[PDB]
């Protein structure tokens, strides 16, 4: 075969101690996603600079008064929070925030709301983005694309095993942290799904062609999303790349994907199964489930234990100057929070 | 041609 019989041996033991830690790690989940608020108010912190900006509000970087200690604060504006979609999924934001854990997931430190918002304060992450070193070095060497992935990878094992589907995997929501590994953040599109779910979401260029076509969907769709971000770590752009959106849906759908001359063709053999259509034959949705993934030739150099336990060396660390530095980050401008002398809002956001 | 600055998600397309 492939694998003499150490090699295999090894292997399935390694297999089953998976299964051990998923098992742990289920049970501490729903004991806190049973039991999950309110654990500070604005005038606790200082605001610093905004560090991004979307639809519904902005991420800041905050100085907690008492401690000193920096933290990533998010600011939704409770009634730019006015899809329905837009609202069922930002409690399950924060309920999912408060109850992960694992080492390349953001950890929530506090949330609470007022009158006119919502807050989430996560861990500072000082690197940076992805999505502006991939812009600014162009693309990423296939070993360096590739231990980013296996992060991914070893993350999308842990949620799904939770039932969580996290939705929205791009660059833009990927941060660097100070050992060069990666922290997920961004879980406005996360739900625990037991089988299908429904909801048109997600980014146009990651998005699944089941999710574009109206289907009832399930956990493949991260399997398809993490494809199209190997190819665009490799490549520099992603494989579905138009200026309109619905030009983007045609390309999706097609079943076509081209390559880059440059790319290996064990990168292309794992990408032309993450990109596929066809959810009977997509990598992660089979009989093995992610060894699937894991054992392709593409991650035979991978130690996937010593990922996990972050022994492996990275190979880019961020430049960090000092705590609160946030020169790994582009500027934006810049406008006061206003909080309303008005509660708005207050029954859709019972639960937050 | 295609987008090469940060994309926003779409909670409902
Ligand atoms: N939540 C994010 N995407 C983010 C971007 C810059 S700092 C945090």
């Amino acid at each position: 075969g492939h694998m003499g019989n150490a090699a295999a041996a090894k292997k399935g033991s390694e297999q089953e101690s998976v299964k051990e830690f998923l098992a742990k790690a289920k049970e501490e989940f729903l004991k806190k996603w049973e039991s999950p608020q309110n654990t500070a108010q604005l005038d606790h912190f200082d605001r610093i600079k905004t560090l991004g900006t979307g639809s519904f509000g902005r991420v800041m970087l905050v100085k907690h008064k008492e401690t000193g200690n920096h933290y990533a604060m998010k600011i939704l504006d409770k009634q730019k929070v006015v899809k329905l979609k837009q609202i069922e999924h930002t409690l399950n934001e924060k309920r999912i925030l408060q109850a992960v854990n694992f080492p390349f997931l953001v950890k929530l430190e506090f949330s609470f709301k007022d009158n006119s918002n919502l807050y989430m304060v996560m861990e500072y992450v000082p690197g940076g983005e992805m999505f502006s070193h991939l812009r600014r070095i162009g693309r990423f060497s296939e070993p360096h694309a590739r231990f980013y992935a296996a992060q991914i990878v070893l993350t999308f094992e842990y949620l799904h095993s939770l039932d969580l589907i996290y939705r929205d995997l791009k660059p833009e929501n990927l941060l660097i942290d100070q050992q060069g590994y990666i922290q997920v953040t961004d879980f406005g599109f996360a739900k625990r799904v037991k089988g299908r779910t429904w909801t048109l979401c997600g980014t146009p260029e990651y998005l699944a062609p089941e999710i574009i076509l109206s289907k009832g969907y399930n956990k493949a769709v991260d399997w398809w999303a993490l494809g199209v971000l190997i190819y665009e770590m490799a490549a520099g752009y992603p494989p579905f790349f138009a200026d309109q959106p619905i030009q983007i849906y045609e390309k999706i759908v097609s079943g076509k994907v081209r390559f880059p001359s440059h790319f290996s063709s064990d990168l292309k053999d794992l990408l032309r199964n993450l990109l596929q259509v066809d959810l009977t034959k997509r990598f992660g949705n089979l009989k093995n489930g992610v060894n699937d993934i894991k054992n392709h030739k593409w991650f035979a150099t991978t130690d996937w234990i010593a990922i996990y336990q972050r022994k492996v060396e990275a190979p880019f660390i961020p430049k960090f100057k000092g705590p609160g530095d946030t020169s790994n980050f582009d500027d934006y401008e810049e406008e006061e929070i206003r909080v309303s002398i008005n509660e708005k809002c207050g029954k859709e956001f019972t639960e937050f | 041609a295609g987008r090469t600055g940060r994309r926003q998600a779409i909670h409902d397309i």
